[PDB]
């Protein structure tokens, strides 16, 4: 028993639907990836050909054959356990650690910490990204790398101090299910879209593996 | 200086917490376990609504027990005919993130807001066919939790900066800031009276304020963990309490202080959304075990389990007749039971 | 600190100048509530045989 | 939101003409847009009707074979395509918006007719030079075919006012729902084949021709009218 209102609403709830259908395959081809890191940690340039869209920013850019979308969650100065469930179905975590601040470099490390132990992010990957590789490489012949931290040794190089940073990162993962992706990069580095690229395949293969009961 | 005010606040809490102990006698016990008990409840899955293709993270009833309102991460809110499993409208969101949905009393407004710190409201019957934003309502420094409709003209929203106001639609502005709540108010409950509501926030408490002033009246305590949910009982003189450690409560306006409690050993999930049914008997509580069990106000009693969520439920509503109750889940279904 | 010292003490005032009852008729309300609406709410006792509000 | 119809004109008897009409202040592909004729000196009539995205369309008996209905919702104009007119065609032809969700109010916005010269379910309503007093009650009846209630609680019956030298404007809808704008004095009750709109305090800007519709079985069916003297 159906009247022509009735009929009518169905249609238009068929028409509504299938709106939502086509917004949904749209929408399911944008990779969506979560900034993070410390005060200007060199967040705001990752990608020199970005085209920006307050609570939380989101930037956008768009590589070969897939989108992108970054949300830099700047500014978000409340408990970090109630919305970090929204981005829970992120495909990758993109951590930019700045190697000049010594003082702030235990902070990046704590920030590190908290968000490879998660609940919500056990399976999502990692991409480092130690920035301010130029200016860092130009200070290592005054600062030592011990007076922040100790319990090493080593010649005091470039490269040795940033295999042990990378070290340091990776002991505060504790997952099966996760592979942290690290990439020395610089502030003059056009070469970031690449990298993210591979990485975020790398990250989808991955996970396709996991989802099948392989690796 | 400052140790004097503290000794001096010091004493008035003792006094306070003396006053409550005091006041305890012939307390919740053996005197709602004098009377029978509610029994078995089963409810059937009625409804399965769908068409969401994202976590629906909110939930609000119409007036009319005939309308319901959806805001999910997708960027879309789907306002659901829910007599006929039928869509009404769908409104594309500027932010896709959202924690919070509301339905105005009168069935012409409805309100979203999420992680923009922007409360953003809805006009649906317009002369043009189509919803469109009315007002967005911006001022807060911190993502919006929950939002409750007073009128066409006024609202009133929860949020995570350690405040609550209320909203003029027409101009908005902030004409009452609640200050308080040093942690992040997270739910918000309105009374059958629209004089005085509840809050719950983040550092355990749970706040009971006046519309008409700007000011408590009421700070109950006692949780040990976050809060998440928060219901007005019918009669308007007590309020339900879900919390993170797994332990609803119940409230008492006039004695400031707390009744029967209803926790269970073996849960450990968090609570996110309790409600009431119509007389105030049943309590439904939602869990994040993937479940949402129902309880009784009275005595402690798992009446029934309503189970069927293949992710943790976010918004659980009764409608205002209490026919029929509607839970959401993260699994893009949400289902209205009977 | 001095400004939130003093907003404190103003507060914490406004909990202790109010009391209300020790329980003798807040949990009696309660019970005298539910009993009478009982029959009004059907989350309790349905009866889907006539009207049936939702199949 | 103003609906602007225009074509029309003297034509042969056998000839064809398009009319058209375009929106302009409103969403056109939300709306299920008709075309009602008016014969120069009778009552109103239902011919054509398209859906919102031309998903369902549909012809009176006097319109099926013969006419067709368009609509280009991108550049939001609606086309009425009639072939082989007959003398029976000379009418004026308005174009009728139309929304359908649950709390809709159909048919709730008429277009400036377009006059042409070419050189179920029965509904007959009261009597038709009623006596109407400034400032009385009023009761204008209706009646119908059939009793005009669905298992869905919605009895379908619509009020039509025609003022002299206007448009029809809709008055009451389901059976007792205000349209937005009507004042509160118009009012309208019943049952099931048995309908009266009851108009107290009568005023100005009242007088014309009041019609009924019936929206259960699609093929529409008015009234002949009741005309408010004085």
């Amino acid at each position: 028993t159906l009247s022509a209102e009735d009929k009518a609403a169905v249609e238009r709830s068929k028409m509504i639907e299938k709106n939502l259908k086509e917004d949904g395959i749209s929408a399911a081809k944008d990779v969506k990836l979560l900034l993070l890191g410390a005060d200007n940690s060199g967040k705001s340039t990752i990608v020199k050909q970005m085209k920006i869209i307050t609570g939380i920013v989101e930037t956008h850019f768009t590589f070969k054959n897939l989108h992108f979308r970054l949300f830099d969650v700047g500014g978000q100065r409340s408990e970090r356990k109630k919305w970090i469930h929204c981005f829970e179905d992120v495909t990758a975590i993109i951590f930019c650690v700045d190697l000049s601040d010594y003082n702030r470099m235990h902070e990046s490390l704590m920030l590190f910490d908290s968000i490879c132990n998660n609940k919500f992010f056990i399976d999502t990957s990692i991409i480092l990204f130690l920035n301010k590789k130029d200016l860092f490489g130009e200070k290592i012949k005054k600062s030592p790398l011990t007076i922040c931290f100790p319990e090493y040794t080593g010649p005091n190089t470039y490269e040795d101090a940033a295999a042990y940073i990378q070290a340091q990162f990776e002991s505060k993962n504790r997952s099966p299910n996760k592979e942290i992706y690290c990439h020395m990069t610089c502030a003059t580095d056009t070469n970031n879209a690449q990298v993210i690229f591979d990485a975020v395949t790398d990250i989808i293969i991955a996970n396709n593996l996991r989802g099948c009961g392989l690796y | 200086e400052l140790d004097q005010l503290r000794q001096e606040a010091e004493q008035l809490k003792n006094q306070i917490r003396d006053a409550r102990k005091a006041c305890a006698d012939a307390t919740l016990s053996q005197i709602t376990n004098n009377i029978d008990p509610v029994g078995r409840i089963q409810m059937r899955t009625r409804r399965t609504l769908r068409g969401h293709l994202a976590k629906i993270y909110a939930m609000h009833w119409g007036t009319d027990s005939r309308l319901l309102v959806s805001a999910s991460q997708d960027g879309k809110l789907i306002i659901w005919d829910s007599y006929t499993t039928n869509k009404v409208h769908a409104i594309p969101l500027r932010s896709s993130w959202v924690m919070t949905c509301a339905y105005a009393p009168s069935g012409n407004y409805v309100a979203c807001g999420g992680l923009d710190n922007i409360c953003s409201i809805y006009n649906l019957k317009t002369r043009e066919g189509n919803v469109r934003v009315s007002r967005e309502l911006a001022g807060h420094t911190g993502y919006l939790s929950c939002c409750r409709f007073l009128d066409d003209n006024q609202i009133v929203t929860s949020s995570g900066d350690t405040t609550c106001a209320l909203w003029d639609i027409e101009t908005g502005q902030q004409t009452t800031t609640f200050t308080g709540h040093t942690g992040d108010v997270m739910s918000l409950s309105l009374a059958p009276d629209t004089r005085l509501f509840v809050s719950g926030a983040c550092d355990a408490s749970a706040k009971l304020w006046d519309v008409r002033e700007g000011m408590c009246r009421q700070t109950f305590t006692g949780h040990e963990s976050d809060i998440n949910a928060i219901c007005f009982f019918p009669n308007g003189n007590a309020f339900a309490t879900g919390s993170d450690d797994a332990t609803c409560r119940l409230f008492d306006l006039r004695a400031d202080q707390e009744l029967m409690t209803y926790s269970h050993d073996n849960i450990i999930c968090g609570i996110t959304s309790v409600s009431f049914s119509k007389s105030g008997r049943l309590l439904l509580a939602g869990y994040d075990d993937f479940n949402c069990n129902v309880w009784d106000a009275l005595k402690a009693d798992r009446a029934g389990v309503l189970a069927g969520h293949d992710n943790r439920v976010s918004c659980l509503g009764v409608t205002d007749d209490g026919m029929a109750v509607a839970t959401g889940s993260w699994d893009s279904f949400l289902k209205i039971w009977n | 600190s001095i400004a939130q010292a003093r907003k404190l003490v103003e507060q914490l005032k406004m909990e202790a100048n109010i009391d209300r009852i020790k329980v003798s008729k807040a949990a009696a309300d309660l019970m005298a509530y539910c009993e009478a609406h009982a029959k009004e709410d059907p989350l309790l006792t349905p009866v889907p045989a006539s009207e049936n509000p939702f199949r | 939101v103003q609906l602007v119809e225009s074509g029309g004109g003297l034509v042969q008897p056998g000839g064809s003409r398009k009319l058209s009409c375009s929106a302009s202040g409103f969403a056109f592909s939300s709306f299920g847009m008709h075309w009602v004729r008016q014969a120069p000196e009778k009552g109103l009539e239902w011919v054509a009707y398209i859906s919102s995205g031309s998903g369902t369309i549909y012809y009176a008996d006097t319109v099926k074979g013969r006419f067709t209905i368009s609509r280009d919702d991108p550049k939001n104009t609606l086309f009425l395509q009639m072939t082989s007119l007959t003398s029976e065609d000379t009418a004026m032809y308005y174009c009728v918006r139309s929304i359908y969700y649950y709390g809709s109010s159909p048919f709730d916005f008429w277009g400036q007719g377009t006059t042409l010269t070419v050189s179920d379910i029965v509904m007959t309503q009261a009597t038709s030079s009623v006596p109407v007093i400034p400032g009385e009650s009023v009761s204008i009846s209706c009646r119908s075919s059939k009793s005009l209630l669905h298992s869905n609680g919605n009895t379908y019956l619509y009020w039509f006012l025609q003022r002299p030298g206007q448009s029809p404007q809709l008055l009451i809808y389901r059976m007792s729902n205000l349209a937005s704008g009507v004042p509160d004095r118009f009012s309208g009750s019943g049952s099931g084949t048995a309908f009266t709109l009851t108009i107290s305090r009568l005023e100005a800007e009242d007088v014309g021709v009041y019609y009924c519709m019936q929206h259960l079985e699609y093929p529409l069916t008015f009234g002949a009218g009741t005309k408010l003297e004085l």
